[PDB]
């Protein structure tokens, strides 16, 4: 399905521009641009993955989320993701969050810590649906 | 209810149209009483809004009965909501009803995220 | 007490979305700096929706229906301009493109923005504020 | 016939107050009362039309209608009123659901372009 | 529920906009447009009062309503509202015929709703709002 | 339609009732219109009473329903009950009594009023 | 029927007061109070008249009167008063009209010609009438 | 506004023939013909008061009488008269139907108040409709 497609090929060209900004990791902590950079393409991953979620529990009939965390609630009560993909996705929502809207009680540490041990529940979510 | 003869009409009168929904009562069962059926449209433009409430009259006239026509290209969130949640589709590709409903679902979800207070508040 | 945290961050981000931009030179060509921008921007739009949605709640001017309604029902109770209105519900609409399909998020359109619509941003807050 | 002329008066003191509120425009979409006034008696206008063709219907025994608009469809049948004025008239019958902030174009558009079809229906009438 | 939601959100602007149309009385007797707009906005609560009971109705699979008052007669007959409140509910549905009477007769039935059942159309969404 | 439950809601509700009329479509079920039923007592209706008993009786017919009370209706109106109405109570001699009154002020008001009606139908 | 009965009663009565106000006819044309006081019996005899006609015709259903006088014309075409008894009552409320509501065009002297002479048309309609 | 000034006329003589006839009273009530004279002339200034306000009704279009009195109400609806004088008027017109359709119910004790204290209500009518 053409959904499916351009979103899985968007989760990846962000989660590559994630790791392309975020290099070394020592202009991290320091420098708000490329902080905002990544946290742009985290919500782009965020935005298409729960897009995915959404297209399928409609096209699935398993009931329509109002809130992106009972999209991915909808499809590990009906064995789409293994339950623990479900709940690590909906903590980089429950991350973007934060990170757009208050970043002001960002940890940072949390999303470099994300940036470099789970991302790796993007491409978990990628290959499944595939 | 007749869905061929408001596939026609719509078809007949609406350039480039793309997406033909039944939603509310007519849909899920049919309610009788003096209730409107209610018609969902999307096309390649926003239709002038006085010729889509014209085009509604006709309906009416064709189908006996009250007819609400939605224009859902500018349409509130909630009502795109409600018609991807309990619409039938009538008419359209299956690609151009998956493009609304995931754009709409996703606004709508961001909607009830900024909204979710004013809600709380007048449901309490 | 969030009206004016929320003031503070649209400053913020307007500050931030300035120096990012600084002069147009190669805005179009780095990406990274992109981001900082149309991310900011989209802070703005959304902070500006939030102070709506307080106004909207304690004043119980209704329930908006979409985004664009948090400014609509500010203007059908006279508390912003209409011409105000229209502007930032356009801003909602580049939020809605910037989120939801990133890709066809025109840059001449950004850069447009940036160079001449901040104003509504800092109009609103000024309206607000001053109520 | 008593019901007859009395709708036709009501059909005619609602245009009037139509007219009179509406005025030239300037204030019609900012006060909500003239708006809320120029609509029920829009509906009144809708009504009193529908109540004379029912009227005309049973009388003549032209048919029993199954509808509002079933009762302008038995008048255009039989040559009393034109097809255009019936579905002229048919179109107002939607009206009784625009109450119920665009659709002020609607209202707007019928004030303008509309009226005209009521008074053409009780001058159909009058001349029997 | 949207439905539930915006019907509810119709009914309080209606209650308001009637009160403030009607404000103290003096000249609400012989402006026809003040009467005009009262009765329209009765009208209105009475249509949206309907909706919401026809949508419990069906989501409670109460049953079908054969008619306007059926539909509040299903709701008392399953103890989601009281008796007399579905019996004043009732009487609003004849509303819909006080601006097609033709005949003051009827004005001072008007004011009589407007000062004494209004508080029919608050009672019922605050008894809803529980859900 | 059910004439004995009109019959017995009006007698319960209404002191020194004379008549009772049913007219309009029904006394001629139609289609949604009110039921219209005309009553004459021999004090005149409370106009707030008069409307509550309608809607209680439109409540028990399922209807809506449409009181009159013909000691405080419009000559017109009168006509139409005494031409077309169907008595469902009351005595034969206050009915005739009823229509003989309301026929005379009739026939007087269509002298008084007939260039009025002409005028307004062209 | 207690309707003829008592609107039969009172013409009789109203056609009294008239002889008995008119009496021998020296002071009508000059005194407006023995006028005004035939043309009111006169009135109330056509009144009570015109009740039992309208009585006649719904009791019968022989049709709606679009008037008074009509309501004598559907008791005429069903035969139950003669054409010329329906004709002569007729111009009575004809003459009622025009003494009651335009008296400075009233001709006295058809009054006086209908107290000598057509007070027998009331008569003669009672007894038709009683004579069901 | 030719037939509102004989109208008018009419009105004025019929209130100076209830007066001089009507006279201080003392005899009114056990002379039939006195209060047949008084009756008449109440009536025909109260229906030529129905024709003044119908003829105006017809002019300025402001509705079509359901009755008598709706004649009067339309008047009042549209500030042409006072509503205490309409009021007035519309109790004078009830009066008038009890004396035309069943003149043996009329209260001699309300006719001598109406000509005692009520008459200028006529006057009252008269006055305000000609200043236009």
């Amino acid at each position: 399905n053409d959904i499916i497609i351009n979103k899985i090929a968007t989760i990846k060209r962000c989660i590559k521009r994630i790791q392309q900004v975020y290099g070394d990791g020592s202009q991290f902590k320091q420098d708000f641009t490329l902080q905002d950079s990544v946290i742009l393409n985290l919500q782009r991953c965020c935005e298409a993955c729960i897009d995915i979620a959404n297209h399928i529990n409609r096209q699935q009939q398993l009931g329509i989320p109002q809130s992106s965390r009972d999209s991915f609630t909808l499809l590990a009560q009906n064995n789409l993701i293994t339950q623990p993909l479900s709940d690590n996705l909906k903590k980089m929502v429950g991350l973007r969050n934060i990170a757009v809207h208050d970043y002001q009680e960002l940890n940072l540490d949390i999303v470099v810590h994300v940036v470099q041990h789970h991302l790796e529940d993007f491409e978990q979510f990628i290959d499944v649906i595939k | 209810l007749n869905e061929n003869k408001i596939i026609k009409l719509l078809r007949d009168n609406i350039p480039k149209l793309q997406l033909i929904y039944l939603f509310g009562s007519y849909s899920q069962g049919t309610q009788h009483r003096n209730s409107e059926i209610e018609i969902a449209v999307l096309a390649a433009d926003t239709l002038d809004n006085i010729a889509r409430w014209e085009l509604a009259q006709k309906l009416a006239s064709a189908l006996d009965s009250d007819v609400d026509l939605v224009d859902l290209r500018s349409a509130s969130t909630v009502l795109c909501q409600q018609v991807v949640t309990q619409g039938k589709q009538l008419w359209g590709t299956q690609q151009d009803d998956e493009l609304f409903a995931v754009k709409t679902i996703s606004m709508y979800q961001h909607l009830q995220a900024e909204r979710q207070a004013i809600i709380d508040d007048v449901m309490a």
